RNA sequence: AACUAGCUCUACUAUC
DNA sequence: CTACCGATAAGCACTCGGATAGTAGAGTTTTTTTTTGGTT
DNA sequence: ACCAAAAAAAAAAATTCTCCTTCGAGTGCTTATCGGTAA
């Protein structure tokens, strides 16, 4: 009932994003950059949003914090950046 | 005992012939049955008359009665089975629906 | 664009709260009175007479009243009217429960027969899950068939005071179909001390019990206050469902098309009105319970046509009429064949062959059918030219395109496209073209057994119409080549075919988690040859193995 | 085509939710009506181009939500309180 | 029935499995937090042989003959005897291997070797061994206090439970005891220097490859594994042809029981 | 749900509703009574207010004589975008009727007195009503003025800063 | 009346408008909808409270499209009309049965009954002349009327008041 | 660019 | 001797029954009467 | 004056047995009922 939420700190939660969550950014920025979304990776001509959106993570400036929750309620956050992606 | 011995039936039963699968499938399953302080078989009455979400519920062999029951018990549901949803006709907690996608502000700074 | 936008903020839906009608709400929100059992055709001409069918509700055919809300048809929810009945009648599904309520509350005093003074009840009261606890209560008030007044004997050291209402004897309750009955044995004031009085009870005498009963009883019993009392089990004020549930379909010459549920309200009307005016004048008292009977024997049968067997409702063809439980009963009855399973769009089935030829991810894909369907995209500052290209070719041609979605919702077909050469797309427009090559898509093929049997696939364009896969992704799907189909399915959004992506590409699906051994494989052709070649004792000239070499598309270019 | 149980299934076990549900939309009813929270039922009536949204009998001229469900699963509820049984919110109520 | 029965039941973000209502039905799913496809039939060694072979294979002692390495396998193989510290090491692991066996010995009566585990150490020790062209002549530069604290530094470092309190604590050392003494088993300091002949860069190489690896193996946070379960245990059933009863009938009775066996019969030893 | 009314229909003594409850929370989770100032104290918040846009819009422009202060909010409007907001001045206005002192410096030691006596703002916002300063009329108006005290005990409190102020 | 208090808005944001400049954006969007805002519940709302400072925690990205939703809690400056009160104002339009008179934002409308019997108005023909006590027919022609019903049907705050009753009328 | 195909009732098949 | 459970069985009363496809074929009130307009 | 179409108003609805008929499956819920037993 105490704000249900967590500080960044003291966080249990794994270090690694997940491949749920890796599909689900990607399709998000997909959609985002589609419809004339400014972008910020540089382009290289390659003209598929969703190559863009893959080169983006591979060169870590995604501008995108995730939403974490719990079976309890209370929930928690990451940002992308500090996630590491394997998968 | 009553778990162990079931899971150990139902193991002899599968790998009688075209053997196998992954031990934690059946564990999953027998548990899941078992977690009761008893036991129940897979039934139109047996485990659909339990305390659970309502649409779900009437979503197998039980059609209109078990609203009925719901109603007069006047109880609500708080829909966050994935029935609840796809009858909803919203995204279930499924997957990439598992978490939410949130924004930031200050890395947007940062990165102009 | 924006489906006839409205200015109304839109939200999700968290939670769903189950309960009944309280009569006076349900009026409150009621548009019409229905007083004709008639329909269409006044005297009788058009526009339906204000009894059924829109006096002020649902429309008809592109009228577009909507109850003068104009929201066309498309956009009219409906609205709901409301009914009236002479006497209370009961609820066919309401009838168990009401009956085992009936047998815990005292009548002749509204009381419950166990009051916290023995421990047995107070027990009950302890095991707060939610129902089980009735069942307690239900199960200790069988008993004690007389209303008692000072129970409460060795709690306190001797005495007893009061607690009950009535000194009465509650007679024990039969039902017959769609019928119950009390039987006054008491063993007093009867047939020689013995016989009971066999009376049926009549519904109002209990509804008056009903709302006598104290509300904390109620939630002793279960019932919620706010949203489920008692009195409210039994039927007064009936609703009536609006049009867009019992359409007109007019059966392909001239028919009106009236479904049977309106045929069932029709008759209901009919029994109402008849009751009415006969208990109106001088009731001879041993036909109005007659009336009753009808009137609550068709209640019953458009509420549910399936009871104890019997009567069997029958329409006046023969089939049997449909009631709302055997509507949405299970087994494509509304719920498996209209709620959780449904037909959709953009899919196509067919026959398939091998290829030798087709990496294993692609799927051979029919050029007409390739036309055949579509997907919108969104115009950028970077697909600008090949979205012109497209929308210049035109619908007739592989790389082209069906549809133009501009900002506003305007539909522009270029079937007839009186203006090919014309338009130039400015940004954030909606572009509905066909399937290039590398389009994700779904391939299914039922019954779907396993996490395969779908998965996702690029797509290559062959002509000659059918569909074409590789060998070795056979087996999952677990289908020949000889006359068997399966299903097309393709997004709609970058989203979804960003999401399939990465969770259904065969790539990825090699290792079956379900046997913990890849799933794939190579088979009866292949698997033949390779074991016809790697053997010691074979060899190969110069040309062969040249020729294999080039084979590989991944060959280093070293001999 | 149909889309049938073992479909849906699967795809959950795929658990590409989103595709789920816009499959299930965008090539189904793909519906949209309003409700008023205090009433959480399905009778709110509108005027489009008036812009008024009014719930008569509940009187309030602001609880207005539009929802997007299924034109099966409203139609559903039409005759589910037709059979005089389910109210509607849009937030957690017990935390 | 059986699809209708576990549909919500799934994995959350604290390696916890509950229904759709929050009942916890495994508190670390599967009893292992690997993920389904992270399993090979690896075979278990510590458990098989005779306890003369058993103490052949993995028995050391500098200070006796018998069991002694030969000196030429180390760069400092000879000086290396006489130490204290290195033998009473030595027989601290000789202790926890010991201890192994007679744990294995009570797990499975049977003793059969081969089982599902978790990523393979096989396959990474041969690749590891070509990639540096490792030969059969050169003596190991690595020595014993090396692979003694790296191989308890690995195992620590593994993590699969990323708790602070106590309880997890003790989850997370429970949770992968069988994992952790199979690599024990197969990182015998005697079967890495007589066999395995690694070097120590090709060590760490191989020590950060399985570290990489299990954590490349839990299982993803997310996925609705009952539906998974139910789904594999379905697709079997059908594809089964046929004094005792068996097949689908005696499927349907086990799973709808549905008192009435017609062979109850019971087992006496 | 059952209608929820909880409501009064509103009159001259000011029966308070539930949405616009007496006690009314707080983001931060604090629990306070319905903030309401009388018609003085708003209008030099209000002033603090435009000085703070004021310097935020000369931020903005590097990248007492009511009717210029109407223009000078409006130049305000004009800053950002093309002001319309037509119904922003019509209240401002009569924010300087709504406000019982005209000048400046009356209404603001007007608050600097009552700030002190922490008496309910009700009592001396229900002066700007009309233009009139005799009581007796507020009297007959609204009878729980004369319920709660009498009048000659509002007088005797309302000299001591009625003395500062002058009326419209 | 004058009530000072936080507000909560939610506000839909065009994934288009996704620049390190979206704050200002926000806020100024802000400033448009919530500017003289006219609400059925707060009355209306006249300005905003200590325009810096205020939160914008996180926002919410629309699953369905690059749509992001924000809720901020902000202070403002909102009047709330109240029955059972009299407000002098001008009479901007003049109807013959009776004068119509605008106080400031809200607008009161009385007719020739409701008109004060004591203070006799020959209203009934006409706006109001000069007459027993005082009654004015201008532009400004301020004149003391009370609010008894107060209407939220459209996007604006209609006030009546009877005029029969102790001292209500112009003088 | 005038905007709709369309219900149930039994028989036969198609893969599995 | 006497209600006081009570466990046992008998009954009786329940509702359930693979996934898709594609056909084509027949009938979706009946009879009786009265009424009145087409007819010569 | 003849009559024919058609629309409107009412009911053909009795033979008889329980055969319905094989769907039998189980399971759960009700009810009789000997049967014992402590006061
Ligand atoms: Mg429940
Ligand atoms: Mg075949
Ligand atoms: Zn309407
Ligand atoms: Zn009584
Ligand atoms: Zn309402």
């Amino acid at each position: 009932l105490k704000e249900k939420a967590i500080p960044k700190d003291q966080r249990a939660t794994t270090p690694y994003m997940t491949k749920y969550e890796r599909a689900r950014i990607l399709g998000t920025r997909a959609l985002q950059i589609s419809m004339n979304a400014p972008v910020f990776v540089d382009l290289e001509g390659e003209t598929d949003p969703l190559r863009i959106a893959m080169k983006e993570l591979a060169e870590k400036k995604i501008p995108l914090v995730i939403r974490r929750y719990l079976p309890d309620g209370s929930f928690e956050d990451w940002s992308v950046e500090e996630l590491i992606v394997d998968l | 005992a009553g778990r162990a011995a079931l899971y150990k039936e139902v193991y002899n039963v599968i790998a009688s012939d075209g053997s196998y699968v992954n031990y934690r499938h059946m564990a999953l399953l027998v548990d899941v049955m078992t977690t009761q302080g008893g036991l129940t078989s897979v039934t139109r009455h047996g485990f659909n008359r339990s305390n659970t979400g309502a649409l779900m519920r009437c979503s197998f062999e039980e059609t209109v009665e078990i609203l009925f029951e719901a109603g007069a018990s006047a109880e609500l549901d708080d829909c966050r089975g994935v029935s609840e949803n796809v009858i909803l006709g919203q995204m279930a907690p499924i997957g990439t629906g598992a978490f939410d996608v949130m924004i930031d502000e200050e890395s947007l700074v940062k990165y102009m | 664009v924006g489906q006839q936008y409205s200015s109304a903020p839109l939200r999700t839906v968290k939670e769903v709260q189950f309960g009944l009608f309280s009569p006076e709400e349900v009026r409150a929100i009621s548009v019409a009175k229905i007083r004709f059992p008639e329909t269409m055709d006044e005297t009788q001409t058009r526009a339906k007479i204000g009894g059924l069918n829109d006096p002020r509700l649902g429309s008809i055919d592109r009228n577009l009243k909507c109850q003068t809300c104009q929201e066309g048809m498309n956009e009219c929810p409906g609205h709901f009217g409301h009914i009236d009945l002479a006497k209370p009648v009961f609820h066919v599904g309401f009838i168990a429960k009401i009956k085992k309520v009936c047998e815990c509350v005292c009548m002749h005093c509204g009381k419950l027969l166990l009051d916290e003074h023995n421990e047995l009840m107070r027990q009950a009261l302890a095991i707060k899950d939610s129902k089980k606890r009735f069942a307690a209560i239900w199960t200790l008030c069988k008993t004690k068939m007389v209303c008692e007044t000072d129970v409460p004997s060795e709690d306190d050291p001797t005495q007893l005071v009061s607690r009950g209402g009535c000194g009465n004897t509650q007679p024990t309750i039969r039902k017959d179909g769609l019928k119950l009955v009390g039987s006054w044995k008491k063993d007093r004031a009867t047939g020689d001390a013995d016989e009971p009085e066999l009376r049926v009870l009549s519904t109002e005498e209990i509804l008056n019990i009903f709302k006598h009963i104290s509300v904390k009883d109620f939630t002793s019993l279960g019932f919620n206050e706010v949203f489920s009392r008692p009195e409210w089990m039994i039927l007064t004020c009936l609703p009536v469902p609006p049009p867009p549930v019992r359409p007109s379909i007019s059966f392909n010459e001239s028919q009106r098309g009236e479904d049977d549920l309106t045929f069932k309200l029709a008759d209901i009307l009919k029994a109402n009105i008849s009751l009415e005016t006969l208990e109106h004048n001088g009731a001879p008292h041993h036909a109005i319970e007659e009336a009753e009977s009808l009137l609550q024997f068709h209640v019953a049968t458009y509420m549910d046509n399936d009871i104890a067997g019997q009567p069997q409702a029958l329409q006046k063809s023969g089939r049997p009429v449909k009631s709302i439980r055997a509507r949405l009963k299970g087994k494509e009855g509304r719920i498996r064949g209209n709620l959780m399973g449904k037909r959709v769009d953009f899919s196509a089935r067919t026959v398939i062959s091998g290829d030798p030829n087709l990496e294993l991810d692609q799927v051979g894909v029919p050029k007409s059918i390739a036309k055949t369907l579509t997907y919108p995209e969104v115009v950028t500052p970077y697909n600008i030219d090949r979205l012109t290209q497209l929308v210049r070719n035109g619908p007739n041609e592989h790389p082209g395109a069906k549809y133009v979605i501009r900002d506003s919702g305007d539909r522009i077909d270029l079937r007839y496209s009186k203006r090919a050469g014309d338009i130039q797309l400015q940004y954030g427009w909606k572009v509905e073209r066909h399937i290039m090559d590398n389009d994700p898509v779904l391939f299914n093929r039922q019954p779907s057994l396993h996490k395969m049997s779908m998965m996702a696939h690029r797509v290559k364009v062959i002509p000659y119409s059918t569909f074409r896969l590789n060998l070795s992704v056979t087996s999952p799907y677990n289908a020949d080549f000889d006359g068997d189909e399966m299903n097309l399915h393709v997004p709609q959004s970058e989203e979804t075919r960003a999401e399939l992506s990465q969770l259904c590409a065969v790539p990825l699906q090699i290792v079956s988690p379900q046997s913990n051994k890849p799933c794939m494989g190579i088979v009866q052709d292949t698997l033949c040859g390779i074991r016809k070649l790697t053997l010691r004792d074979t060899f190969i000239e110069l040309d062969q193995v040249l020729n294999m070499l080039y084979w590989v598309p991944d060959w280093d270019g070293v001999i | 085509l149909r889309f049938g149980e073992m479909e849906r299934d699967c795809m959950i076990a795929h658990g590409a939710a989103s595709f789920l549900k816009e499959r299930l939309m965008e090539a189904s009813d793909a519906f949209r009506v309003h409700i008023c929270g205090i009433c959480g039922l399905m009778t709110v009536i509108a005027k489009l181009n008036h812009n008024q949204f009014e719930c008569k009998g509940c009187d309030n001229k602001i609880d207005i939500y539009q929802i997007h469900i299924p034109y099966a699963a409203k139609l559903l509820f039409q005759e589910l309180m037709a059979m005089n049984i389910p109210r509607l919110y849009t937030d957690r109520s017990r935390d | 029935r059986l699809v209708k029965a576990l549909e919500d039941i799934m994995v959350h973000y604290d390696n916890t499995t509950r229904n759709s209502l929050g009942n916890v039905i495994q508190f670390i799913y599967g009893e292992d937090g690997m993920d389904a496809a992270h399993i090979e039939k690896q075979s278990l060694d510590t458990i098989g042989g005779s306890d003369a072979a058993f103490e052949k294979r993995y028995r050391v002692d500098l200070l006796n003959t018998d069991h002694t390495l030969d000196p030429s396998l180390l760069e400092s193989g000879s000086e290396i005897l006489g130490d204290l510290k290195l033998q009473v090491l030595l027989d601290e692991e000789y202790k926890q291997l010991v201890k192994d066996r007679k744990f294995l010995r009570e797990v499975f009566v049977d003793g059969e070797a081969n089982w599902p585990l978790p990523v393979n150490i096989r396959r990474i020790i041969q690749n590891a061994q070509q990639t540096f062209h490792i030969d059969h002549t050169k003596p190991s530069d690595l020595t014993i206090k090396d692979i003694v604290l790296g191989v308890k530094d690995l195992q620590e470092n593994l993590l699969v439970l990323r708790g602070k309190n106590e309880i997890i604590q003790n989850a997370q050392r429970d949770a992968v005891t069988l994992f952790c003494c199979l690599l024990r088993s197969r990182l015998a300091t005697r079967r890495v220097l007589q066999e395995y002949r690694l070097t120590k860069q090709a060590f760490d190489w191989v020590l950060s490859n399985i570290e990489a690896q299990f954590l490349r193996s839990v299982v993803h946070p997310g996925e609705m594994v009952g539906v998974l379960a139910a789904q594999s245990i379905g697709e079997p059933a059908t594809q089964m042809t046929l004094k005792v009863t068996s097949g689908v009938p005696r499927l349907k009775e086990i799973l709808n029981v549905a008192k009435n066996m017609k062979t109850p019969s019971l087992t006496v030893y | 749900r059952l209608k929820k009314v909880e409501e009064e229909e509103n009159a001259a003594t000011l029966q308070l509703g539930q949405e616009f409850q007496l006690k009314q929370i707080n983001h931060q989770g604090e629990e306070e009574e319905l903030i309401a100032l009388n018609l003085s104290e708003a209008r030099l918040v209000i002033k603090e207010a435009l000085v703070e846009r004021r310097r935020a819009f000369k931020r903005s422009q590097k990248k007492e004589t009511r009717e210029k202060e109407l223009e000078s909010i409006d130049v305000l409007l004009e800053q950002t975008t093309g002001g319309n907001n037509k119904d922003l001045k019509n209240t401002m206005q009569y924010l300087t009727n709504f406000s019982r002192f005209r000048d400046q410096e009356t209404v603001g030691a007007v608050i600097q007195l009552l700030k002190s006596t922490g008496l309910h703002p009700f009592e001396v916002a229900q002066l700007g009503s009309l233009a009139c300063d005799t009581a007796d009329e507020a009297k007959t108006l609204i009878p729980s003025l004369n319920n709660k005290i009498s009048d000659d005990e509002l007088e005797r409190i309302l000299k001591e800063l009625s003395n500062l102020e002058t009326l419209y | 009346m004058f009530f000072i208090k936080d507000l909560s808005l939610n506000i839909t944001l065009h994934p288009s408008f996704f620049g390190p400049r979206m704050k200002q954006y926000l806020k100024t969007k802000l400033l448009e909808e919530v500017e003289g805002s006219c609400t059925g519940k707060f009355g209306y709302i006249l300005c905003v409270l200590d325009y810096d400072n205020i939160d914008i925690q996180r926002g919410r990205i629309l699953p369905t499209d690059g749509s992001a939703e924000f809720n901020v809690k902000y202070r403002a400056v909102v009047f709330k009309p109240f029955k059972g009160e009299v407000v002098d104002g001008t009479v901007v339009s003049c109807s013959q049965h009776g004068f119509e008179v605008q106080v400031g934002p809200m607008k009161v409308f009385v007719t020739k009954h409701l008109m004060p019997q004591d203070l006799t108005f020959n209203a009934g023909s006409n706006p109001p002349s000069y007459q027993s006590s005082e009654d004015v027919i201008t532009i400004k022609s301020r004149i003391r009327v009370k609010i008894e019903g107060c209407i939220s049907q459209v996007s604006s705050i209609h006030a009546i008041g009877s005029i029969k009753e102790d001292y209500l009328g112009a003088i």
